[PDB]
């Protein structure tokens, strides 16, 4: 048992995204709700936010969105939220980067890094022992590399979870 | 003071985690993770001393969950953070934040007349560079997943 | 301008300016079981007058203490534990106020920070325990920000739903020394962004322009008119609609008026249920619109549309959906409903006494009654003998459950806050600490209270803090040796056994267990065994004149049992017709 | 295996599978008290005849009963409760049990999967605050799951390092209809991954070796050893390295004989002081190396070197780090470390006398000596003449404060799984539900049990359930009108400020407050007011005297002391042989 | 709601197709082939409900010459979408149109002094940005294929 497994979505797969103070344990009071809404949290990303003191949770909830209205207004009811977005109902950027440690030999090497050549994959760190992509993009292609690749040795795929903006566009 | 820790079969796997922190009262300095059915590799640095990370990667194992703790920080790791910043995309301003993001190699994904959203991707040297760079260029709300860790592995 | 007990510019032990934060905010009584662990702060408490420490006998029975003294005035109380199992031992109230809505603020030590969470000593990291369970918790870090989070936790335990803040603050903070900086903003800066402003009229149109569409209104009112006082009885002197108040919310409505519909839903009044299951408009004024009052959530007056008015917006469609729906303090927008509607007073519909005409001949038809099977005294009667006596208005504790009801269903209360329940929490334990805390919210006014047998003896060790504090609490206990409401649950859900009901010895189960003479004659306190009706009028007539406290001891018929009773997803088809313990 | 009292290849209830999941796990007793959704356990709890639930009246007396029956077992105790104030009262239990590590399982009713996060009834979300307070917690969500995760509970509770476990079951899963396959093998991957080794044997040697260089070693159990019978004994018999206890470490090793030292630590004795500070060689045997313990953090031990072993991985080197340590169970770990030095028998004699007898001379210079003040009877001479009324057999229980210090620097503890105390955590309210758990596990043991001021009034809940149970609960009071622990904190440290620290009522000083001779005549017990020279043993002559409980109101001076008290987190010079309350 | 259509050895194989939209009233949102011969493979995105996308997946089927329709939409596609627009190339405001086709990662096929050519491909998403990004600058004439889909085919 090595590799992080497939994908982190679902059919229902709202996305939120946080954005609350960077308490030390602000993490744990947001999915404190999740755990306490016994909604399963499907993935998650949090990091720091634009106004340097907030931070900033990008979740993926298997919900629909009368439960995840049951959800968006009582993340409000958490203090240090300052505001949620259920972007899924419009058009968002869904990039996760994901390094994927796969262990090849030499010949096999090169029938990787084209695959990481395909998906513009970064090969950030190479071996004999093993290769370590690096891509990143919408989950799809994220799936994608991961059915691709257990063809081959892989290692541990730390990924990122799915991490999203609505663009205006 | 980094740590990667990799869980088993429970719901809310994050509730443990990010419990055992503010419960243990030691900050994390940021945290991502990649869930599913049954496993998740959670990429956590934690801005404690290597006396106190010495406890949390010991301190998460008395969770029951946790299948594996590693403190990745002595190992030559390959911390990657992606940080997908919305920019004001005023064509006074955007203009120079082509080479500004060509020059830390990142897609824009998508492009308005007032925002375009780029993809910023690696090292937490080179992201906090962005994040102080490009903040000269009036930043619309900065996304940022966590910085992830991996062994280069030899031998 | 704040009196100060000591210089503005002395750096001083951070609980003396704790202590001073609590007075600052306005507060005259904590409950303070002593400290271990959160020693300076009743030391800080000792150099103070104006704050009085009704030290409890048990911290679950101090933050009921705690309870009791904010839900019978309003002003957010304040409990104050030892850390660790102490601060364990609120968890009980605290998930009270969270649940009962409730403004309630949680003072507690914690260790010193260099051992927070260490496993340490007299610990329990309670900050992270209560996350789930309270409005708001704290960690303070620092002296000179301990009254940025106080005055941001009696904000918290004042606005939105009016919640519990525990406030910790570590022992070594308070043991380190700073100057009080006190005027401070609050550093709440999420919590403004839903701040709930005032909702307009232009908002409260599309309410009054289907009051006129409204044919079959009820007044589904609840813990959001906790405040309400006359502002709901002026709203029903504006447009008359029957009433719906749920547990909370019993006094706000002063339920003796002509819709005197007491209590709705699965253990409610049947005839208020006639109310609410028969609605096309379903008018609710602050309700969180449990399992226990509706069944189901889709029939749950489905032919209703339903209109709901919080402070809350998370509660708004949370668990149930509402057909149009408005936020917003109700009694600052009751004071914007009826002081505006009468504009519209001449225009608005007042034609509901073919609505008037349903409840009147159901009000009978579906009726309040019992059975005196004997003379072993009915309950329901026995607290319509408690308003045939205590004078009108009484300010009333209960623990939970069948004694719970007894006082709902069947007192004429009179103002809300002179009322106190455990409704959304079933907190049992909660009479006797409840007592407490309305003995001195309104220490000279009645404070009775009535409890169970199991849950006065849950929390009975509060018996010694009102000798303690001369409170006059009129304790009656509703005793019938059982688990008063589950045995009911044996019956009506399957099966009519008596399945760990027993609460009594079975050596001496025609006797009194336990002896609650000897419980308050223990503590010093007077004490009464009532079973026979003749003595019912005679104890609460030596109940309500007794210096002090009294106690008295009701026999309830161990198997009695009250309408209705549904299973969880029921509607008023489902009710049940004349259930027993026989 | 057991009978099994169900048909084993066939679907049936939730309910069905719970109690006999107990009971395919050798339960014999659960603290379980019904509720809203816990009836339904309670509906199959009376169907086994093996599972007699000792019913509670506070489930937080439930709780710590299922201390009590934990450890004077060894098998872990249970408590079952109701979500709502149910499940937020095993809070207190659960953060004893977290902190002192006693095993437990804690079932819960569970509110329906469709009304779960809505808190529609009562639903305090219980993984969700006691995801801390507990090793771990399982919200359960199919019926199948419940055997795996039963005995996955029973593994966590038990085995590892031994703490709580919670389980949620929802009220409709108990009520859901399924199949109970036991041989559900635990779906645990991650616990039983570094589920901690035997150690191995040369790394033993290290401490042996270790001995060498040592003539200056000290033995410092914990409650790793409640798991040894003799095993510590034995090695302390093969080897003369003098012991040194902690306060859960009493009992462990037989502290009655003439090598026997005492509980260490702050309020621990000081000829138990000079042994830990002067060493060279801290045995640190299944202890977790407290601030009761430490006092300053480099003060404690510095000239010595630590082997600290233990059956956690995490707990070692928690605070101040040791030299070598083993992850042993050290029931396991003394049972090879004894093997190499039956067979290593006398190159190495490790019996350097002048090193105990450096301590030997301290064994009568610093004593646990005291003075009487008065005719009256003191305090801890009456837990004194206990241990000689009741041969050191007497499984103690005691709350938190004087009346767990005068119970632990005096008594003789012979066997293990006498000391019964809320440690590390410190809940008070213990020791009187702590006995009612002592009196199943051990139910013919002679279990005393020592009170105090206020932690007996605190679960005079369960002085009800001695009677409905009829159980040797004998009571000892060590009552002093006065919370007497932190009267104890604040002369030495704070101006003696009495912010209430007297329990009774102040304007009834110099009187007995409350009477509670008549709690026990309110249950049915006898009782015994104790107040002077005269009546020493007397009164607890007739307590082993009485079959069945007892009560002993051994009321002692309103002022007294514990001897020593370092100052918290204070350096180990300032260690006292002192009282200041005359 | 998107139809590839594969049609045989006919001439006019489109008459037969873009009328079977017109005739039965259903909307095309867009459309391309790549005839031949005798082959061709179209693409047809036609705005309607999946029931009158149930009905004109097969009433194409009506159509002899037809030898497959396949509803696409279900599947993972790759709808990309080739749009050759022609811009003003004025160099004070082509000086960004530079980046912004760098952007779109697309050829500039021919330029003039107030006419360049650029070949933008892919997403529709993609596309409907550069039909709204560009248009902020003056565009001369848009051409564009119709959206063209594959499965994305696994097993
Ligand atoms: C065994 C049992 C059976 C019960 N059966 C019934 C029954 O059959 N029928 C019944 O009615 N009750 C019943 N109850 C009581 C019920 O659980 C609670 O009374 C109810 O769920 C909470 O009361 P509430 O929703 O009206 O107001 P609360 O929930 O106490 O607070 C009012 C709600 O509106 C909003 N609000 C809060 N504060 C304000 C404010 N200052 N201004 C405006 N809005 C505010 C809040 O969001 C809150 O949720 C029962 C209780 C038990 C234990
Ligand atoms: C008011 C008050 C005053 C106190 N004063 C003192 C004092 O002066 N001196 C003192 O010593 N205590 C004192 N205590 C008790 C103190 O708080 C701790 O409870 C005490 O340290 C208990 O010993 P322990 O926790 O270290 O060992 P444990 O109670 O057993 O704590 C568990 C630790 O020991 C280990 N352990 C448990 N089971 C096993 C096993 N099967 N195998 C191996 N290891 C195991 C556990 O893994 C863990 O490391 C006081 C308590 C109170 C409330
Ligand atoms: C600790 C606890 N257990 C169970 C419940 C559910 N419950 C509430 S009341 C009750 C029985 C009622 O007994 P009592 O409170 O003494 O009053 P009675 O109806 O018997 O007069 C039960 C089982 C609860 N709220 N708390
Ligand atoms: C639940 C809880 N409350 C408070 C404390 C703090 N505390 C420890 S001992 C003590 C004194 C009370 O002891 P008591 O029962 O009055 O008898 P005593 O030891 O004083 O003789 C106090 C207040 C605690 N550890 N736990
Ligand atoms: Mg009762
Ligand atoms: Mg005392």
């Amino acid at each position: 048992g090595l590799l992080t497994d497939e994908d982190t979505s679902g059919l229902r797969s709202h996305t939120l995204s946080l954005l609350v103070n960077d308490i030390p344990g602000v993490l744990n009071i947001v999915t404190g709700v999740f755990a306490r809404r016994g909604y399963n949290i499907q993935s998650l990303a949090v990091g720091h936010a634009e106004t340097k003191g907030i931070s900033r949770i990008t979740t993926v909830i298997p919900a629909t969105d009368e439960s995840v209205s049951k959800l968006v207004q009582q993340l409000y009811k958490l203090v240090d939220v300052h505001e949620v977005h259920d972007l899924t109902h419009l058009p968002f950027s869904e990039r996760e980067l994901m390094l994927i440690k796969i262990a090849v030999n030499a010949a096999a090497r090169r029938d990787v890094l084209d695959i990481a050549s395909i998906f513009r994959a970064k090969a950030v760190d190479v071996s004999d022992h093993t290769i370590t992509l690096q891509l990143t993009g919408d989950l799809d292609k994220m799936v994608a590399l991961q059915r691709l690749l257990e063809p081959y040795g892989i290692c541990e795929v730390a990924r990122t979870g799915r991490v999203a903006l609505a663009r205006e566009s | 003071h980094t740590i990667s820790v990799f869980v088993g079969d429970e719901s809310g796997m994050i509730n443990r985690i990010a419990g055992v922190f503010a419960r243990r009262g030691y900050n994390i300095e940021s945290l991502a993770v990649g869930l599913n059915r049954d496993k998740a590799l959670f990429t956590i640095v934690v801005c404690g001393t290597e006396r106190v990370l010495q406890q949390v990667i010991e301190q998460l194992q008395k969770l029951v969950n946790v299948l594996k703790v590693e403190d990745i920080s002595s190992e030559p790791q390959v911390e990657r953070e992606l940080m997908l910043v919305k920019v004001n995309a005023h064509p006074e301003s955007r203009a120079e934040i082509m080479w500004l993001v060509d020059t830390f190699r990142a897609r824009v994904v998508d492009i308005a007349e007032h925002a375009l959203t780029i993809e910023v991707t690696g090292d937490p040297g080179k992201m906090i560079a962005v994040e102080r760079n490009l903040k000269k260029f009036q930043i619309r709300e900065i996304v940022r997943t966590g910085k992830i860790a991996l062994r280069r592995e030899k031998m | 301008t704040f009196i100060s007990r000591f210089a503005p510019d002395q750096p001083r032990k951070g609980a003396d300016i704790l202590v001073e934060a609590l007075e600052r905010q306005g507060v005259e009584t904590v409950f303070a079981y002593p400290g271990g662990a959160s020693m300076e702060i009743h030391q800080a408490l000792t150099r103070s007058s104006s704050i009085r420490n009704v030290l409890p006998r048990h911290e679950q029975g101090g933050v009921f203490a705690a309870e009791g003294y904010a839900r019978s005035s309003g002003k957010p109380g304040i409990c104050i534990a030892t850390s660790g199992p102490g601060a364990t031992n609120l968890v009980s109230g605290l998930a009270d106020a969270l649940l009962d809505s409730v403004p309630l603020v949680a003072i507690t030590g914690q260790v010193p920070r260099r051992m927070i969470g260490t496993d340490a000593f007299q610990e329990t990291p309670i900050v992270e325990v209560t996350r789930s369970i309270t409005k708001h918790n704290y960690l303070v870090m620092d002296v000179e920000d301990i009254p940025r989070i106080i005055e941001e936790a009696f904000f918290l335990a004042t606005s939105g739903r009016p919640g519990p803040v525990l406030v910790d603050v570590p022992k070594d903070i308070q043991q380190q020394l700073a100057i009080p900086n006190w005027e401070q903003a609050m550093r709440l800066p999420g919590y403004m962004s839903r701040m709930p402003k005032p909702p307009e009229d232009s908002h409260l149109e599309q309410i009054v322009r289907l009051i006129s569409e409204s044919k079959k209104p009820v007044l589904y009112v609840g813990g959001g008119c906790l405040n309400s006082s006359d502002e709901l009885g002026r709203f029903v002197e504006l447009t008359g609609i029957p009433v719906a108040s749920t547990l909370m919310g019993l006094g706000s409505y002063p339920c003796d008026d002509e819709l005197s519909l007491h209590m709705l839903g699965m253990h409610g009044t049947v005839y208020a249920n006639y109310a609410v299951e028969h609605s096309d408009l379903l008018l609710a004024f602050g309700v969180r619109f449990d399992d226990r009052v509706t069944g189901k959530l889709e029939a749950f007056a489905s032919r209703a549309k339903i209109v709901h008015i919080d402070i809350d917006s998370a509660e708004i469609g949370k668990n149930k959906t509402p057909h149009v729906s408005v936020c917003g303090d109700v009694k600052l927008a009751l004071q914007g409903m009826n002081k505006v509607l009468e504009n519209r007073a001449e225009e608005l519909k007042l034609d509901f006494g073919v609505w008037r005409n349903e409840l009147n001949v159901q009000k009978q038809k579906f009726p309040l009654s019992f059975k005196t099977f004997g003379e072993a005294i009915p309950p329901q009667y026995a607290i319509k003998v408690l308003d045939e006596l205590t004078d009108g208005k009484a300010i009333i504790s209960t623990g939970v459950g069948q004694h719970q009801m007894w006082a709902a269903q069947f007192y004429n209360y009179k103002k809300p806050r002179q009322w106190l329940s455990s409704g959304g929490l079933g907190a049992m334990g909660f009479g006797l600490p409840a007592a407490i805390g309305a003995s001195v919210a309104n220490p000279d006014a009645i404070v009775v209270d009535i409890d169970g047998d199991g849950s006065f003896i849950m929390n009975v060790q509060e018996l010694a803090t009102i000798r303690v504090e001369n409170l006059p609490v009129k304790v009656l206990l509703l005793n019938n040796q059982h688990l008063g409401m589950v045995m009911q649950w044996e019956d009506r859900f399957y099966k009519a056994n008596r399945a760990h009901t027993f609460l009594g010895d079975p050596a001496q189960e025609d006797e009194i267990f336990p002896n609650m003479l000897l419980f308050a004659a223990a503590c010093g306190i007077p004490a009464a065994r009532v079973t026979k009706k003749a003595d019912l009028r005679e104890a609460i007539q030596t109940m309500l004149d007794t210096p002090g406290p009294y106690l008295l001891d009701v026999i309830c018929p161990h198997q009695e049992h009250v309408l209705p009773m549904i299973p969880s997803g029921g509607t008023f088809n489902d009710v049940i017709t004349e259930g027993d313990g026989r």
